RNA sequence: ACCGAUAGUGAACCAGUACCGUGAGGGAAAGGUGAAAAGCACCCCGGAAGGGGAGUGAAAUAGAACCUGAAACCGUGUGCU
RNA sequence: UGAGUAGCGAAAGACGGGUGAGAAUCCCGUCCACCGAUUGACUAAGGUUUCCAGAGGAAGGCUCGUCCGCUCUGGGUUAGU
């Protein structure tokens, strides 16, 4: 892969996948530098499936994201992966690239970590 | 291994030389006007405006 | 003219407070609170305190306008440490000091 | 005789269920046969049943006199007839 | 690993108790100098 | 022509008590504000603790961790090198 | 002194919203993971108020702590079988 992030195979791709899903439903989050740097590749490549709108393409990315119910709609339970394919991908059907952003923070108490903020540009 | 002799204080003083830290790297925001580090966000009232 | 301002009994450990007074010393009143601001030690939130209050004598008891305040001296002294006790292996017993310090800030206006 | 020593008044078994049962303090050697007879004799009413609890000794004052509370023994009665046997 | 103390109330009762003392005259040899002593507790 | 708090009884102190052993049994540490509480009303920083002033007193660096306050040791300045 | 050195005692966590001087560590929500002839549910010995509620953050907890089997103030064991 890219690093490590301190953990093993099945529970970086556990971890990765928890965060992908978390900055589809908030569209905001706080996060560690080196976090937001994997994640920041992990939710481009979904964006551009998203774009694409086939079947094959709702597949391939049944994969990744986790099944939680979105209230952004505010109702029927809208899926991680309704949200995607809809408002969405229409935000970013121009834009070639690109659809993240990170601000830093500061060292946070206790731990000297890096905290950041990731969020949808 | 255990120490064969004691240390002096000529000694422990010279060690503790480079045991030191140094200043943050600061700069001033013209947003907030109060100081804040660089490439981040000014933490009082305000935002980065890169 | 001065002000002072103590802080006893301070849990934090001596050695590790005086690496962090030996970057206000000196310096601005202004200058110093940011450095201190900035910082991620553990005796940062601390010795701001000792600081800010410093200048809360100067201007309420003492008559002089923080507009160019120095920090004149500080320093840590020792206090009364606190015996505590680790059990080892093969029943020894190993000791544990929870030090203590004394911080100590005194301004000026250089006149 | 004066077998009850006080009454007690708490969040339980006082303002709760206080209505119909009573709860005493007695002394710590006698029985149910006794706290029956002498609440009939002080308030004239008539009782249906008594039950009767022990207390151990609980510590107090962690620090420097570390000594123990007194034993106690709770009763509770219930009338069939009759109230107010407090105010 | 098992230990050497495994407390019981009979057999501490049983063994020194204060009964136990007070009937060999042994025994009450042993509460006579823990008296002229002045300890708080006798048998146990 | 006895001791003066490491001394004198183990114990000046609420001690054969904390505590340690299944048990018989073994066993410490800890005195001193001032003539008198007259034990710092009120103001300022602080969430508190602790401080800076003002007051009490002959004295507060006599403020209950309270008479005098030695050495080891840990520090902050400077004259020569 | 050794020295800011060894260690911090088998193990999967992530984010959003709250509380508050101060939160990776407390509360609520969602997702994910572990045990399941047992990390679940009853009981004897033994311990002896560690049980519950509202308050507290000096010491104890191998970090933090607004939390606690810790501190303070009130409560809680009902039998003819």
């Amino acid at each position: 892969g890219y690093r490590k992030l301190g953990r093993t195979s099945d529970q970086r791709k556990a971890m990765l996948r928890d965060l992908a899903t978390s900055l589809i439903i908030s569209e905001r989050i706080e996060t560690t530098e080196a976090r937001a740097k994997e994640v920041r590749s992990v939710v481009e490549k979904l964006i551009t499936l998203g774009k694409k709108g086939d079947l094959a393409s709702r597949r391939n990315a049944a994969k990744t994201l986790r099944n939680v119910e979105i209230l952004n709609e505010d109702e029927t339970t809208q899926t991680a992966l309704q949200k995607l394919f809809g408002e969405i991908a229409e935000r970013y059907t121009e834009r070639q690239g690109g659809y993240t952003r990170i601000l830093k923070q500061g060292p946070r108490r206790g731990d000297g970590a890096e905290s950041v903020i990731i969020e949808l540009v | 291994a255990v120490p064969k002799r004691r240390t002096s204080k000529t000694r422990k003083n010279k060690r503790r030389t480079h045991f030191k830290i140094s200043v943050p790297g600061m700069t001033e925001c013209p947003n907030c006007g109060e100081y804040k580090l660089s490439h981040r966000v000014c933490k009082n009232c305000g935002s980065y405006n890169g | 003219m001065e002000a002072k301002a103590v802080a006893r009994t301070i849990r934090i450990a001596p050695r590790k407070v005086r690496l962090v007074l030996d970057l206000i010393r000196g310096k601005n009143a202004a200058e110093a609170i940011a450095i201190l601001k900035l910082t991620n030690k553990a005796s940062s939130p601390v010795i701001e305190k000792v600081l800010m209050s410093a200048l809360a004598n100067a201007e309420h008891n003492y008559d002089m306008n923080t507009d160019e305040l120095v920090v004149k001296e500080a320093y840590a002294n020792e206090g009364p440490t606190l015996k505590r006790f680790r059990p080892r292996a093969q029943g020894r017993a190993s000791a544990i000091n929870k030090r203590t310090s004394h911080i100590t800030i005194v301004v000026s206006d250089a006149k | 005789r004066d077998i009850l020593k006080r009454p007690v008044i708490t969040e339980k078994s006082s303002e709760a269920m206080a209505e119909d049962k009573y709860t005493f303090d007695v002394d710590t050697r006698v029985n149910k046969t006794q706290v029956k007879m002498a609440v009939e004799e002080i308030f004239n009413v008539k009782v249906a049943s008594v039950n009767i609890m022990n207390y151990k000794p609980k510590k107090k004052r962690m620090g420097r006199y570390q000594g123990y509370t007194n034993k106690r023994r709770k009763a509770i009665v219930t009338l069939k007839e009759g109230s107010d046997d407090l105010f | 690993v098992k230990r050497t103390y495994q407390p019981n109330k009979r057999k501490h009762s049983k063994v020194h108790g204060f009964r136990k003392r007070m009937s060999t005259k042994n025994g009450r040899k042993v509460l006579a100098r823990r008296r002229r002593k002045g300890r708080k507790v006798l048998s146990a």
